[PDB]
């Protein structure tokens, strides 16, 4: 308690060597105030520090950054420190409120005048202080929400300053042309119009102007690159190389997408004032996915979780002419490392949600480019099967819309596409039936184990590896198998399974495409009057390849009569079922040339599995 | 012209359809696959765009495929011909072919399994000179060649695992060496101006692996490199992407496992990774921790009799800075808890935080499974470090203030109170979590342990009033367990584990108490012991060593009524068991019954007459029918 003090009386008589230990001290004491940050001594210290620290923050700005100008933006930052980390919160025994109106005061003042390093903590400490005093500061709202109104009316300023008409030596700028007070504003201003509510109807309408205009707001470099890219009939993305300060692009960015965030959050109640600018909107998305930099993936990440929170409010009819251009993948993904390593699925699921809702007024060239890219999903290498299982499942959606189209020709050329993919996929999964298998049953060792994991080598655990593991046998783990704590097999069956569900409906919806005319049906049975007609050489193989590569699936459940459940399950059984009615929906002929030329291999197939 | 290559594609992918028939030597002429390539990639093209006839299009996808089998095929021949397999992977790579599991089914199988040492030197030095810069190389075949270069390391460490110190023959010197030259040693003067071409992060993670490989699997060999290797991996943390440095820490954390290293480094590297924030990447910073932390002691030496670490200090400054970010303390404490006996010593200046941080990590109302699983887990280390000091004790230390402990004890109990699972019981019609904080319940209580506390102790009345008193779980309690509609599972959940939790306090507590808190006791059980339901009843009676995990902790009933001098509470037992016979409701009566007897049997001797009743009447008679119509069935 003396060291407390002895610099307490030290720093009230002041007003290098004296310099650093009053930072030292200062600093000591914000590191230890957990152990007099509640107690009922509060007020004393309260009213004893305020003085010291109102008096000192009244000199003029300290731009420099080095030996006293340091140490003393070294003793303002763990002084103003203790205001946030102080328990400032609205209990009753709260002994700041009747004390805050000249501190506050100051503050903004300070906000007003201050820099960076300095107005990013003055705001974050307004906000927090009026997040808990509003009892009796709530007349002064007017203030901040005319501060906030100017920063946003100069954005466009800075910006064209820091763009159109563009450590220790640098010296640092006011904070007013800083993009990083401006992006964390809006959730300070959300968090203020959480708090109170006298001031929220009148200032909406002067807000809008004002977001609208920074949204609007453009690099001419980056326009000039755009431009010139349409008109070579390419795309650019990426960093226009003409930009000077990559990291004023990067913020500029960050702000933007803060800005489209609070947009999303405003747009729940008041999307009538917002209702004349949503043309613009779809346009100014695609910009801006274009112009986000590779690195910055948290801002991607932000960006479509706003598209999420956007779309789901039932305004999807907007987004109609640009879904061919965010199909591409250059657009949407990027160049990014980690977004195309974790951020895929979040992308392409909003993206088959966003298709599978307006899926009724798209033209064929949509229907087109979405079966390729979804088809090609559905072959990715990803680690799990959710990814795939997403994809098989909006495909088979939109199988029953692809039969809508006025060229039954290429409606059937889609479905034989989907069966191709569905075939493929198969042999895809039959191709890793030993690995599955092995990994397996060693997971289940290692789990019986129960001992804690450790990356090194080991005599004990020799490094099997096979054809599967070309490409995964190296120490770096990205994200580890133990979190997913997942089962090979299962995952395969899961997804084995709903293929089998979706083959069923995909089959029934081609058999609702026959071309009129073009075969003759003058005499046929009752049975085949209805089924699937005119194949020709080439589908034939399909259909063959897609009966044989599913039926060597069935391995990954493993006399015959089995009068009682034995061997077989239900499910398999229900399964198989489901899997030889398919074929009883196609031209009598091509079923006595299929399986005419399949018995071979099917009876080669029972020796192994016995259940077939 | 399509029509007549498609036939032609077709026809030549007919012959050789049986390779057993000496007729392939076609195959060795370069001008037809070079035509055979131009043809393809026009037809490829073609495909590309819309532009085929509505009729060509099913044929063409099948010749695409066709093509690539008759290239593979060709490239079968005379493996040792590489140039057609760089040139064939630069198509692939360009976008000018469709990939096919072809040419991986014969990487492998002829390249990565050869049987010779030689003819993996070789490969390895071309795929570095195609990687050792001189351009004309995209980034994508620079990926696709380490796609081949790592499985050939892979392999020879895999065919190497013998205990005789066996040496890597082909980890030649002069492979080392040339890897050195055209990775390590190369210094970039700006590799950040080198960003403006796309894919190039997917090489330098491929280097990063194949480097941290190396060092994993043959550490003994880079006692000439350990400068370069430096070098190398933090000139390479400078990087902007996210993964690409993480990687590179787990490459450096790897060295300083294996290697010795001032402590300036491994004090800075620690120090950033436990500042490290977003929550990408966050395994390979686990990963980097574990293969650092264990070994700091033997880095960082500290002064005989000195329980004041740098490193020690530095999670606790952290902790102090950055505690309004719950992200960081949950990182913080999962690295903490893998490792207590490294704390151990200053556990001083971490008990207290542990302590008022856990109503934090886990919000009573909802929480989340891991943030419960990380309370329980901070629960068990603090646990195991009290019994460490009691067994180094047994074989003025510091100890938690009462305040601490009581704070703990009570955020302990309304969690069990508040927790998923149900506690397993025989009774429980056709866990882990439950099992560990009962268990974690009785060992703290322990007399030698905190089980000095139990005397002032009350018997948590907020918790166990708010869930076995309340109006809605009364009159669930006194619903009928027939219809669901009043059979809230949840709710049937906290009554037991309240229950559990309350049985094993009064295991511990004393007599006298037990004597002078009969009424609430009494208050507090009279709704449960009229209960209908068999697991509230088993709960109350039943202690079997199975269930309770090898714990001697006896039931209630029988404690209490053990408590009683050789009174009040058997009347009221007795009065209980005779309006509940009376009412029909045998499950509660027969129990209530048997302890009663096992406790003094001069009590069932008016209670005879009922029991026989009882028996005559509904139980055994539904039994012999029971099994009557089992023999008619």
């Amino acid at each position: 308690m003396a060291t407390s003090l002895i610099e307490d009386v030290v720093k009230k008589l002041s007003v290098y060597t004296e310099l650093k230990v009053k930072a030292e001290a200062a600093c000591a004491l914000r590191d230890s105030l957990d152990h007099y940050t509640a107690g009922p001594a509060y007020p004393a210290f309260l009213k004893k520090v305020m003085p010291v620290f109102i008096h000192i923050l009244r000199q003029q700005p300290v731009f420099q950054t080095t030996g006293e100008q340091g140490h003393m933006q070294k003793l303002r930052n763990c002084i103003l420190e203790i205001l946030h980390r102080l328990p400032t919160s609205q209990t009753p025994p709260e002994h700041f409120e009747p004390y805050a109106h000249e501190i506050v005061d100051l503050l903004l003042e300070l906000v007003r005048t201050d820099n960076e390093d300095n107005v990013i903590l003055c705001v974050k400490i307004l906000s927090d202080i009026m997040r808990h005093q509003h009892k009796i500061m709530s007349g002064k709202v007017q203030t901040f929400l005319n501060l906030i109104q100017e920063l946003f009316e100069q954005l466009d300023k800075v910006v064209r300053d820091q763009l159109d008409n563009t450590q220790a030596n640098r010296l640092l700028p006011r904070g007013m042309y800083s993009f990083k007070v401006l992006a964390e504003c809006p959730i300070i201003v959300v968090s203020i119009f959480q708090v109170h509510r006298s001031a929220v109807t009148p200032n909406v309408k002067a807000f809008v102007p004002l977001i609208k205009s920074a949204l609007l707001c453009q690099a001419k470099a980056q326009d000039q690159a755009h431009r010139e890219a349409a008109a070579r009939g390419t795309i650019h993305i990426g960093v226009s190389p003409n930009i000077k300060n990559r990291a004023a692009f990067g913020d500029f960015i960050t702000a933007q997408v803060k800005t489209m965030s609070f947009l999303a959050y405003l747009l729940r109640q008041y999307s009538s004032q917002l209702s004349d600018f949503l043309p613009h909107l779809p346009d100014i998305i695609v910009r801006l996915l274009r112009d986000c930099p590779r690195d910055k993936s948290s801002a991607r990440k932000e960006l479509f979780v706003a598209i999420r929170h956007i779309i789901n409010f039932n305004f999807r009819k907007i987004f109609l002419p640009k879904i061919d251009e965010l199909l591409d993948e250059r657009t949407l993904v990027g160049d990014g490392l980690t977004v195309h390593e974790t951020m895929r699925p979040l992308a392409y699921s909003m993206l088959a949600d966003l298709i599978h809702h307006v899926r009724d007024q798209l033209s064929p060239e949509q229907i087109r480019k979405t079966v390729e890219v979804y088809t090609r999903n559905l072959q990715d290498n990803f680690p799990g099967t959710s990814f795939q299982t997403m994809s098989a499942k909006l495909l088979l959606n939109m199988a029953e819309c692809i039969a809508r189209l006025p060229n039954k020709v290429d409606a059937r050329h889609y479905l034989i596409m989907i069966l191709n993919a569905i075939a493929d996929k198969f042999a895809a999964m039959n191709r890793q039936y030993p690995n599955a298998v092995k990994l397996s049953k060693q997971y289940a060792q290692q789990a019986a184990k129960n001992v804690p994991e450790t990356y090194l080598a080991d005599k004990e655990n020799p490094p099997d590896w096979d054809e599967i593991d070309i490409f995964n046998a190296t120490p770096i783990k990205i994200s580890n198998p133990r979190d997913r704590a997942a089962d090979p097999v299962v995952d395969n069956k899961f997804l084995f399974r709903n293929l089998m569900t979706g083959l069923k409906n995909t089959f029934y919806q081609l058999k609702s495409c026959n071309i009129p005319g073009a075969v003759d049906l003058t005499g046929a049975p009752a049975h085949w009057t209805d089924v699937a007609y005119g194949f020709t050489a080439e589908e034939v193989k399909v259909i063959a390849k897609l009966f044989r590569e599913g039926a060597y699936v069935f391995r990954y459940y493993e006399y015959m009569a089995n009068f009682y459940m034995v061997s077989s399950s239900k499910e398999e059984k229900e399964l198989l079922e489901t899997f030889a009615t398919v074929f009883h929906c196609i031209d009598p002929a091509t079923f006595h040339e299929v399986f005419q030329q399949e018995i071979p291999r099917l009876y080669e197939m029972i020796h192994e599995h016995t259940a077939l | 012209k399509f029509i007549a290559i498609i036939n032609t594609i077709n026809m030549l992918d007919a012959l050789c359809q049986f390779p057993t028939a000496n007729s392939q030597s076609w195959l060795d002429n370069k001008e037809h696959i070079e035509w055979l390539k131009t043809v393809g990639k026009e037809l490829e093209l073609q495909q590309k765009k819309n532009s085929l006839t509505p009729n060509l299009r099913l044929p063409a996808h099948q010749a695409s495929e066709q093509l690539m089998n008759i290239l593979t095929k060709a490239l079968d021949r005379n493996p040792n011909d590489l140039d057609a397999l760089f040139s064939l992977v630069e198509g692939i790579t360009s976008d000018d072919f469709r990939e096919t599991p072809a040419l991986l089914s014969h990487i492998y199988n002829k390249i990565i399994r050869s049987d010779s040492i030689d003819f993996w030197r070789i490969t390895i030095l071309r795929c570095l000179d195609i990687y050792s810069g001189k351009t004309a190389s995209q980034r994508m075949k620079w990926y696709l060649l380490h796609n081949i270069v790592n499985p050939i390391i892979a392999m020879d460490v895999m065919r190497t695992w013998d205990d005789p110190n066996k040496a890597s023959r082909l980890l030649d010197r002069t492979v080392i060496d040339s890897i050195n030259t055209k990775i390590w040693k190369v210094n970039l003067p700006d590799p950040q101006e080198d960003l403006l071409q796309p894919r190039v992060d997917h090489t330098r993670m491929e280097v990063l692996q194949l480097s941290a490989m190396l060092v994993k699997y043959r550490h003994a060999l880079l006692q000439d490199a350990r400068k370069d290797f430096i070098k190398f991996a933090w000139t390479y943390i400078r990087l902007d992407d996210v993964i690409n440095k993480h990687a590179a820490y787990v490459v450096i954390g790897y060295f300083i496992a294996h290697y010795e290293t001032p402590a300036k480094i491994v004090s800075q590297i620690y120090f950033s990774l436990l500042k490290t924030n977003q929550n990408e990447g966050r395994a390979l910073v686990t990963q980097a921790l574990e293969l650092m932390a264990p070994v700091m002691p033997k880095r960082c030496p500290f002064p005989p009799g000195d329980r004041n670490p740098v490193w020690a200090l530095a999670p606790r400054r952290i902790l102090a800075e950055e505690s309004q970010n719950v992200q960081q303390m949950t990182a913080i404490f999962h690295y903490l808890v893998r490792h207590p006996d490294l704390f151990y010593d200053t556990r001083d200046k971490f008990a207290m935080l542990i302590i008022q941080c856990l109503r934090k990590v886990a919000s009573p109302p909802n929480p989340s499974n891991d943030n419960r699983k990380l309370a329980l887990n901070m629960m068990w280390l603090i646990w195991q470090w009290e019994q460490r000091r009691v067994e180094s004790k047994l074989s003025a230390e510091f100890q938690i203030p009462s305040v601490g402990r009581h704070k703990m004890i009570r955020y302990l109990v309304e969690f069990i109170a508040q927790l998923n699972e149900r506690y397993p019981l025989p009774s429980a019609r056709p866990n882990e979590l439950c099992k560990k904080a009962t268990a974690l319940l009785y060992n703290l209580l322990q007399p030698q342990y905190w089980g000095d506390l139990v005397e002032e102790m009350d018997l948590f009345p907020n918790v166990t009033d708010l869930v076995l008193a309340g109006e809605k779980s009364a009159t669930l309690l006194s619903a009928d367990p027939s219809d669901p509609e009043k059979c809230d599972d949840k709710l049937i959940t906290s009554i037991i584990n309240t229950l559990q939790v309350v049985r094993i306090v009064l295991h511990f507590k004393s007599d006298r108490w037990i004597l002078d808190n009969m009424p609430q006791i009494q208050k507090i059980l009279e709704k449960c012991l009229k209960s209908a339901n068999p697991e509230i009843q088993d709960c109350l009676h039943m202690a079997d060593r199975k269930y309770d995990g090898d714990r001697d902790v006896k039931p209630t009933i029988k404690r209490i009524l053990d408590a009683v001098p050789e009174s009040e509470l058997i009347a009221w037992l007795s009065g209980i068991a005779t309006e509940s016979m009376a009412a029909g409701n045998y499950v509660s009566g027969i129990n209530i019954l048997w302890s009663l007897g096992h406790r003094k049997p001069s009590i069932i001797d008016q209670h005879i007459p009922a029991i026989m009743r009882s028996l005559q009447s509904k139980l055994a008679r539904d039994h012999v029918s029971h099994y009557a119509a089992l023999g008619h069935q």
